[PDB]
RNA sequence: UUUAUAACUUAAUC
RNA sequence: GAUUAAGUUAU
């Protein structure tokens, strides 16, 4: 489960960076913050909740 | 040849500076020492026509940039712009305790020497 | 009750603690002497050895010295780590309440040494004899002379104290008017660069019976221990002038009659003021040299930028070259979800596995680059012990002395490889492949010759990597210009290509860990210590810690090959350009200028052989504390105990090298503590029984020593011993040990941490390495890496290197011992025979 | 815009 | 068996 959650994660943050994300960097730094806690992360509750909060950033642009 | 292009390139890089250089306050600064040789990180402090001032959050903001004049290095500056790390222009209506988690950090303001 | 003593007897010498005349007249009346018929309970022994020997828990003595005298109060000690320099930086301030009192008991000590020469008074200061409020009160081993002729010998008061003055900031006063804290700064002219007669001033108030001379200038020091001695008083003066008159020195020139900014000399901290000798107000034409020289040369792009004011980071700004800040990030890594699926469909990656992913790729944002930048606030001015390291230079050059080593030409220089940047401001036209087809090797000899006799200022570029680790850390490399590496190329090659040449010494940098070779280290290392322990330790924040004295050191134990080739003067303006070209140098960091207080350079020619000297200096710092602070009374053998009264001869009674000794020392450091050294990493053969009773250096003695010399606390949680030779070393460069057997005989292999691997497999810094034909090789490569998991008892640990060889079939099916299909291509890899 | 060194692998060429 | 290129690892 958590690897899957953290390799999706990262596949989340690249989409994301192609999409020129980075160049807002108030949002950029909140979804690196949330990649790396992602990774970090030693417990899956807290992983998902943090990738649903990351992927919340994918859904509200158009994607 | 690869050699006449690179020595083209940096001459004329070298030539291209001196647009600034020259001043009349560079010439001031150097003549009176006693040698005619000064430090290097005095140079820009005491000469330069622009200041640069990046700042992190609002409270270092508050204690440097209060206004639209401040004083730094014996000097009196006159803001111009302000920008965020987007390098969009923020007024300094906007700069504000309210209002600043709104804004992007940190802030990059520019100001002339009067 | 405990104390600390400096003793010197015909029976014991040392600096440790131990279980504890009619002159007085003729002393009576100066204000420094206490009265005999008051005094602390504490000396200013104590306080040099609770600071030279700290040991948390075990570290009372410092909390009530800390609290007697108002630093702190009694629970500022209840947070964590409240010692740490680097989890609580405000400690600095603690310590800094101290300074006072010490810059007191400096000029007492100064009007007693004054009363001493009057009186006619013959004798040894010793810190011990002093209180914590500056009063001297020990008299009985003085003798009489003629009155006027008085000799106070204070060369270990003065060298044991040493390392307080700037961890307490004892001379801040200084920068005072009137030295009193409570006047305002001294606002000094903006113009004034020499001060040199204020660096005599402050000798003369603080260090006025230091029996050595002092050049304030190191341009005109006699030799590499001369240099050594002058710039550590260098270090400690220099925290009394401003910022600002440190660094290049500009003067106006004429080319074509048109006004360049050029810099004609330097103001070092350590080194002085250097001017350059080759300087002509008045040129015709500029050749392609000079053009060279004035492009790298910091004084145009720092006189032609506006001035910079970044709040972001406590280094000093220059200037800012450019109108806009940058904010660089960094990417995440690509997903190599081809091999991720075939690793989930042989069984990995299952909850409750040994064998868990760890290592990532981390993104950073924008504020990365100057985030980072901003750790050389942990490089702060640190004065050293100067006779210790004076000592310590002479054994640490006895490891390089099987190295050849001089200058060459221009024509025998070999450059790994050409298509790589340039540096700043050359990385704007060219790769270095440009700069070496452009100048003829008559040109880059006479380039060479240059700075031999002029400094070259050069700007260093700061880029961040792109890297899979397991911590979220930013890790930035400096970039050199290619007029440093280009000279510092034909200095040291001859030097580094040696040292990576040989094999069965020390230091192991260009040793193959392949073909057998793991093993022969290990034996190397084990060499003959007869009660053997393995020991490794960590550097915390080396690359930004590290102290200008021991880089200088390290720079001059390099260059001690250069007898026949350079002159001193030559010498000293290649010690003045390393200096100013990868010490304090300035860096480019976002397109603005800031300079460096400190610390190594990732891109230096030399970084890991200089990093090597380091960690060779700080093990025999190590091993003479804790010799030197042992009782000689307890030490049962006659040979040791003679060896560490000599010790503490040579070290503080004689200023002569004694060779003898050395080699004596020398001999005895291989026989019980044998190292295997590359870069910061190390690992320690030692004896057991000395290292129990204080014979060799432990970890606690490299704890002491890295808190009083390098400014950072090692944790023991990052600190390894084992005491089974059969197992290997626990960690050196990122690889465990096992004892295999292969053949009839068993052997060491190194192998990784799986998830390294497995990481390195799963994720890439660029989609392209996803092709068929770059992937075969980079798993080729990762199951070279992988193959002695297969070893392991541990079976999650084996089915790494078969997932590996499985993912190469399916690779090669979508497309013989050089057949890497098979596994018996890898396991030649590992037997002695290449 | 991505430094320095070291080792190893692979493919080329006389 | 000497250059050139690419890649992996370590520091
Ligand atoms: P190690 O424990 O990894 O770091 C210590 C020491 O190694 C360097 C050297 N030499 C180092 C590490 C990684 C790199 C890279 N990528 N490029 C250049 N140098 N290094 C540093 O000097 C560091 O202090
Ligand atoms: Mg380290
Ligand atoms: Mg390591
Ligand atoms: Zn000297
Ligand atoms: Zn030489």
């Amino acid at each position: 489960k958590m690897s899957d959650v953290k390799c999706t994660s990262v596949v989340l943050l690249s989409v994301l960076q192609q999409l020129r994300v980075e160049s807002s960097s108030k949002l950029w730094a909140q979804c690196v913050q949330l990649h790396n806690d992602i990774l970090l992360a030693k417990d899956t509750t807290e992983a998902f909740e943090k990738m649903v909060s990351l992927l919340s950033v994918l859904l509200s642009m158009q994607g | 040849d690869k050699r006449a292009k690179v020595t083209s390139a940096m001459q004329t890089m070298l030539f291209t500076m001196l647009r600034k250089l020259d001043n009349d306050a560079l010439n001031n600064i150097i003549n009176n020492a006693r040698d005619g040789c000064v430090p290097l990180n005095i140079i820009p402090l005491t000469t330069a026509a622009k200041l640069m001032v990046v700042i992190p959050d609002y409270n270092t903001y508050k204690n440097t940039c209060d206004g639209t004049t401040f004083t730094y290095a014996s000097a009196l500056w006159e803001i111009q712009q302000v920008v965020d790390a987007d390098s969009k222009i923020v007024q300094l209506s906007e700069i504000s305790m309210d209002n600043s988690p709104n804004l992007a950090w940190p802030l990059i303001v520019t100001a002339l020497r009067a | 009750v405990y104390r600390a003593f400096d003793i010197y007897n015909d029976k014991v010498a040392g600096f440790a603690k131990f279980l504890k005349e009619t002159i007085y007249n003729l002393l009576k009346d100066c204000p420094a002497v206490a009265k005999h018929d008051r005094l602390t309970k504490y000396t200013m022994a104590d306080l040099v050895y609770a600071l030279r020997h700290f040991d948390e828990g075990n570290c009372d003595t410092l909390k009530e010295i800390l609290v007697t005298y108002n630093c702190c109060d009694d629970d500022y000690f209840n947070k964590k780590d409240w010692y740490d320099f680097v989890e609580n930086p405000d400690i600095l301030r603690v310590y800094a309440n101290l300074g006072e009192r010490v810059r007191q008991a400096l000029l007492k000590t100064v009007q007693f040494c004054d009363a001493m020469r009057n009186a006619g008074i013959v004798g040894v200061l010793t810190l011990d004899n002093q209180d914590l409020n500056g009063n001297w009160y020990d008299f009985g081993d003085f003798i009489q002379t003629t009155p006027g002729s008085g000799v106070p010998v204070v060369d270990s008061y003065y060298s044991l104290l040493m390392p307080i003055l700037t961890l307490t900031r004892a001379l801040t006063a200084e920068s005072h008017v009137d030295t009193d804290l409570t006047k305002p700064y001294i606002k000094w002219d903006l113009l004034k660069y020499d001060f040199t007669e204020e660096r005599l001033k402050l000798f003369d108030r603080y260090f006025k019976y230091w029996d050595q001379t002092y050049h304030p200038n190191c341009v005109n020091c006699l030799d590499d221990r001369c240099i050594l001695h002058c710039a550590n008083f260098n270090v400690l003066f220099s925290t009394v002038f401003p910022p600002t008159s440190f660094g290049p020195l500009v003067r106006k020139i004429f080319v074509d009659g048109v006004p360049f900014v050029v810099s004609t000399g330097y103001h070092f901290r350590e080194l002085g003021v250097v001017h350059n000798q080759d300087v002509n107000l008045h040129s015709s034409r500029l050749s392609f040299k000079e053009l060279l020289v004035y492009a790298a040369d910091p004084a145009m792009h720092a006189a032609s930028g506006n001035l910079l004011l970044d709040k972001r980071t406590t280094c000093f700004s220059v200037a800012a070259l450019t109108n806009n800040v940058a904010f660089q990030t960094v990417k995440p890594g690509n997903f190599n979800k081809d091999f991720y699926d075939f690793a989930v469909s042989k069984g990995f990656f299952k909850e409750g596995s040994s064998v868990e992913l760890k290592h990532f790729f981390f993104a950073q944002d924008g504020n990365a680059a100057i985030s980072d930048y901003d750790y050389y606030r942990y490089n702060l001015p640190t004065m050293c012990d100067i006779r210790q390291l004076l000592f310590v230079v002479e054994v640490v050059d006895k490891y390089f002395d099987c190295y050849d080593g001089g200058c060459i030409n221009a024509n025998q220089v070999i450059v790994n490889n050409l298509d790589k940047s340039a540096g700043f401001p050359f990385n704007k036209w060219g790769k270095a492949r440009l700069y070496y087809d452009s100048m003829s090797y008559e040109d880059q000899d006479a380039l060479f010759a240059y700075t031999k006799r002029n400094v070259i200022p050069t700007i260093t570029q700061m880029n961040l990597k792109y890297a899979i680790s397991a911590k979220n850390r930013a890790r930035t490399v400096a970039g050199v210009s290619i007029c440093s590496t280009m000279t510092n190329r034909q200095f040291h090659q001859k030097l580094l290509k040696s040292i990576a040449a040989t094999r069965g010494a020390t230091v192991v940098i260009g040793t193959s860990k392949f073909y057998g070779g793991w093993h022969n280290m290990l034996k190397t290392v084990y060499s003959d210590v007869e009660n053997p322990h393995l020991m490794g330790w960590d550097y915390p924040k080396c690359d930004r810690a590290m102290p200008n004295m021991l880089r200088i050191m390290a720079s001059l134990v390099l260059a001690r090959k250069h007898t026949t080739c350079c002159s001193l003067s030559h010498r000293f303006y290649r010690l003045a350009n390393e200096c100013a070209q990868v010490l304090s140098e300035m860096v480019m960091c976002g397109g603005s200028l800031y300079v460096k207080p400190g610390g190594t350079s990732s891109g230096d020619a030399t970084t890991a052989y200089a990093n090597s000297v380091f960690n060779i200096c700080q093990a025999v710092t190590a091993n003479v504390n804790a010799l030197l602070s042992t009782d000689g009374n307890k030490i049962a053998d006659k040979y040791v105990r003679n060896l560490q009264h000599r010790l503490y001869e040579c070290l503080y009674r004689n200023r002569d090298v004694d060779t003898d000794f050395v080699n004596e020392f020398y001999a005895y450091l291989r026989k019980h503590f044998s190292m295997m050294i590359l870069s910061d990493d190390a690992v320690v053969c030692f004896n057991s029984t000395y290292a129990s009773q204080g014979l060799v250096a432990s970890i606690k003695n490299f704890k002491s020593v890295l808190y009083y010399q390098n400014n950072v606390f090692m944790s023991e949680a990052k600190c390894w011993t084992e005491t089974d030779l059969t197992k290997g070393p626990h960690e050196f460069c990122s690889q465990h040990t096992m004892l295999v057997k292969q053949g009839d005989d068993y052997v060491y292999l190194p192998y990784p941490d799986p998830s390294r691997i497995l990481g390195a497999g799963c994720f890439v810094d660029d989609i392209v390495k996803t092709d068929g034909t770059l992937m075969i090789e980079r798993f080729v490569s990762l199951a070279i890496d992988a193959y002695p998991l297969t070893k392991h008892p541990n079976q999650e640990y084996a089915d790494v290197f078969h997932l590996y060889l499985q993912y190469i079939r399916k690779l090669h099916d979508e497309l013989n011992t050089s057949r890497y299909w098979e596994p018996e291509f890898y396991e030649a890899m590992y037997t002695p025979h290449t």
